[PDB]
């Protein structure tokens, strides 16, 4: 089937700062991508394989608000750009992409995929640039093959003049090499 | 510092669907 | 007469 | 929840309405150059491109609207009034293949659909199935370019 994604808000401001302190979550886990916040700023998370991965540049090494109290991360690693805890519970996985194609579809925190064209092992071209205020916010998120399987995830925009033209993402083969690591 | 939180969500297991009435 | 929507279809299965 | 998709009817039959760029979209066969039913009296069709069986609305209550595919894909999917996803191979400007025919009245009523890309992208709507002893094997379809030029 095509692919389609929406996106549903389960928490505020005021209830996002509480929790973030507390480091206790006990709101329920839907989905493979979590929209995911630090009182200085907002990203994404994907669920691949049973772990949450996301974008070191916004996690840092803080560990994620959970019914049982903040998690540790299982995975750091700063020159990757990436962090990896447990996948919540409730939380679906995505699973790595097993036919390497070159047309990959960004999932943006706006629950839109857009088309991109992938021109290296990390990099690929959007085919309707888009200005890079409508990627804020998406980095951590995944670029799916046609299948909808893991290809990569969404690290940073490629633009000028404030036009994202390309995006720079980390490829699943990272992530692998990051667990092993 | 304070931990990462899950403010919201993306579905992309969802499947064209009639949305219900009353 | 008018054409009359009788019901709705969401492409991404979203609930609510 | 908003959908991109209507069902809708006239006293003669049932049939399917999408919205692409602020448009509510069907095909004229359907339609014709009736005025869409809204809870302050009838609004008139912003567009009738009958050569093109095409007619479009503005977009009603309770919708949003579907972006046009710009990937270029031939791998397309026909959403039917039923919810139902079929796989379609985009054979030319207008056609394309069901990946597996099904008996027309598995089609009946989608006219006026949309046929989307791998990225649920708006591809074309699907105007008519083509048909050799009830089985639908093919579909005619209106790219979202005609629309695009409607406008
Ligand atoms: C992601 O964190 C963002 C989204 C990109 C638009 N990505 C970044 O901030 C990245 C971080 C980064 C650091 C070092 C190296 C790399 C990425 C990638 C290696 C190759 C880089 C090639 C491009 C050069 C570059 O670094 N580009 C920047 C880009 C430049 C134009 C302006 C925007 C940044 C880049 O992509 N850097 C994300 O989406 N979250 C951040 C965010 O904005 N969050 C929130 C918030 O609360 O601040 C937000 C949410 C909604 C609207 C506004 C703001
Ligand atoms: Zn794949
Ligand atoms: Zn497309």
């Amino acid at each position: 089937a095509p692919i389609t994604a929406y996106a549903q808000q389960t928490r505020g401001l005021l209830g996002c700062i509480i929790t973030s302190l507390t480091g206790r979550d006990k709101n329920q886990v839907e989905g493979e991508v979590q929209i995911v916040s630090t009182a200085t700023q907002t990203f994404l998370a994907t669920c691949i394989n049973g772990v949450c991965w996301t974008v070191y540049h916004g996690a840092g090494t803080r560990t994620i608000a959970s019914p049982k109290g903040p998690v540790i991360q299982m995975y750091t690693n700063v020159d990757q750009d990436l962090v990896g805890w447990p996948a919540p519970q409730g939380s679906r996985s995505l699973t790595p992409c097993t036919c390497g194609s070159s047309d990959l579809y960004l999932v943006t925190r706006h629950a839109d995929v857009i088309p991109v064209r992938r021109r290296g092992d990390s990099r690929g071209s959007l085919l309707s640039p888009r200005p890079i205020s409508y990627l804020k916010g998406s980095s951590g998120g995944p670029l799916l093959c046609p299948a909808g399987h893991a290809v990569g995830l969404f690290r940073a925009a490629v633009c000028t003049r404030g036009v994202a033209k390309a995006v720079d993402f980390i490829p699943v083969e990272n992530l692998e090499t990051t667990m092993r690591s | 510092k304070g931990s990462v939180v899950i403010v919201g969500r993306i579905v992309l297991s969802g499947k064209p669907a009639i949305i219900p009435k009353k």
